[PDB]
RNA sequence: CUUUUGAUGUUAGGGUAUUGGCCUAACAUGGCUAUGACGGGUAACGGGGAAUUAGAGUUCGAUUCCGGAGAGGGAGCCUGAGAAAUAGCUACCACAUCUAAGGAAGGCAGCAGGCGCGUAAAUUACCCAAUUCUAAAGAAGAGAGGUAGUGACAAGAAAUAACAAUGCAAGGUUUGUAUUGGAAUGGUGGGAAUUUAAAACCUUCCCAGAGUAACAAUUGGAGGGCAAGUCUGGUGCCAGCAGCCGCGGUAAUUCCAGCUCCAAUAGCGUAUAUUAAAAUUGUUGCAGUUAAAACGCUCGUAGUUGAA
RNA sequence: AAAAACCGUAAAUCCUAUCUUUUAAAGGAAGGAGAAGUCGUAACAAGGUUUCCGUAGGUGAACCUGCGGAAGGAUCAU
């Protein structure tokens, strides 16, 4: 959701690494779109 | 296209259908006054609630107010004609002081058995259905009828009821008996 | 899937009629019966 | 209104343990697929 | 955003019934805009209204009537006071009819009915007797309209018993609780008066016409919300039920059944839409440290409130 | 009167571009649910290296490190 993420009581992943992996996906998706279009 | 005749409901749905105390009080009242079903008491609730709402909307108005001194006098006069509020009752709080047995006292089935005629409340009900009554000059058969204070004065049997001097009794029984008597004679 | 068991309990349940019994009362009769059964006799 | 096509069992939530007789239907109003659970224990065979 | 194709205005003119960028020529460069224009959507004809209300409100408004538009979808046109009319005409396409093959004529979104669509909607009936219209205006037409027919769209009234004895319980000679048995009336069959343009229905009367009043009222449940069963059979993680929680592996209080009982009653279930519940859209009335939530911080125009 | 032109109203056909709505598509890359599958100790205690944030790089994955922060810390304290 918004900036009130993490709050790890739920025992989930680390939001920082989640963001890192999501940004890597963003980068490769942008590379694919540039190659295609 | 559409016919120009107005039409609207009479009985409102109580909501919350399973309250033990309200249901048992309804049972007590239905036993007391011998009506046929819950819808009738619901519509009586509607009528009483509408009267009370009118009373509130008239009480909210000021003193020497034309709207109150007109609409309220009309409503109290109608209630007096109905006989709900007596001579000593004259004010708006007394108007609000209506109650379910007070309103049910005026019905035909209660009135006829209160004054006599029948032996049971439901006996009076079935007699009203079998149309042996007359309000004076007119025969009625709807138990939900409401009489007036001067209308009670001349309630009695119907003119054409067999009890009242019409065709005496069972045609089948009497005719078989007279056949038997004539053949034996 | 093993869909060849639908209605198994329905098929294996035995069969009974509803007997004769009395014609259940209607109108004001049921209400009067219930009222006299639930206020006058009990104490 | 739709047309019954095929019959496939569907499982349930983990705490429960049973099978549900669900049937897929092809609609004629739109032309889509849906899955519907048939009520009644014997009604699975009561349908063509 | 608009402005070569009139956008905004001035001057003059054509045109119309009058006025006007309505249009023509010249001249000017103007008009709208976070008080949201220009655009896009609307499973959007507008209004008095309808649903719900403590009061605020939110939602539906094709739909008795007022106004607008249309008659396949654009275009045009005569007559006529008044039509850009469609049961008037012309032309195109898409349809489609008859056709001796050469050629003709077409618009049911009028009253009925057919096809197709979809869950979804009534008779190819009667009559202008009521309203009111048209004309050369009493005597003729009027699928405007009234009546009849189908009609559990909705709404209102009310039958499916009551009463006397006995026995039972309860009680100080009162209520209900199976036996007897006769009074009473609807339902129905019929005949009539009235009724209506005719016919029907109601209304009123007269014969037949109720005891198991065989002239019978059911739908849905009985673990909790939720009123009512650890009552009795069959099944045993299966079939299943269950709006949510949930029950079912041998006593199933929850499944399939019989009894009893329950809510409603000629009515109740199923689903979707929708309102209240919602003080979970909060103007009166929400919350923001930790549950969802005060921008990183400040200046700042429009807006908003402002000493006495 | 047929017939003809003219400014004009302008039907209808096609081309061009744009917009709006559904749909195909080899493969790629996500999410969810399912079932006792496979690999690990990541997190909850000082979780066995305190945890978390912002950012850059790296690893089979949970992750790790570097820099500057926060205590929601394991300290309210010579």
């Amino acid at each position: 959701h918004g900036a009130s993420r993490y709050k790890k009581s739920r025992a989930k992943m680390r939001w920082k690494w989640k963001k890192k992996r999501t940004r890597r996906l963003q980068k490769k998706r942008r590379k694919m779109r540039q190659r295609s279009r | 296209p559409k016919s120009y005749r107005n039409y609207s409901k009479t009985a409102r749905n109580p909501k919350r259908p399973f309250e033990k105390e309200r249901l048992d009080q309804e049972l007590k009242l239905i036993g007391e006054y011998g009506l046929k079903n819950k819808r009738e008491i619901w519509r009586v609730q509607y009528l009483l609630a509408k009267i009370r709402s009118a009373a509130r909307y008239l009480l909210t108005l000021d003193e020497k107010s034309s709207k109150r001194i007109f609409q309220g006098e009309a409503l109290l006069r109608r209630m007096v004609r109905q006989g709900l509020l007596g001579e000593n009752e004259e004010k708006l709080d007394y108007v609000l002081g209506l109650t379910l047995p007070k309103l049910l006292e005026r019905r035909l089935q209660t009135k006829v058995f209160k004054l006599g005629l029948a032996k049971s409340v439901h006996h009076a009900r079935v007699l009203i259905r079998q149309r042996h009554i007359r309000v004076g000059k007119q025969m009625v058969d709807i138990p939900s009828f409401l009489v007036r204070v001067d209308s009670e004065k001349h309630i009695d049997f119907a003119t054409t009821s067999p009890f009242g001097g019409a065709r005496p009794g069972r045609v089948k029984r009497k005719s078989l008996k007279k056949q038997k008597e004539k053949t034996e004679a | 899937g093993s869909l060849a068991r639908a209605g198994k309990v329905k098929n294996q349940t035995p069969k009974v009629p509803k007997l004769d019994k009395k014609k259940r009362l209607t109108g004001r009769a049921k209400k009067r019966q219930l009222y006299n059964r639930r206020f006058s006799d009990n104490g | 209104k739709g047309i019954v096509v095929e019959k496939v069992a569907i499982e349930a939530k983990q705490p429960n343990s049973a099978y549900r007789k669900c049937v897929r239907v092809q609609l004629i109003k739109n032309g889509k697929k849906i899955t519907a659970f048939v009520p009644g224990d014997g009604c699975l065979n009561f349908i063509d």
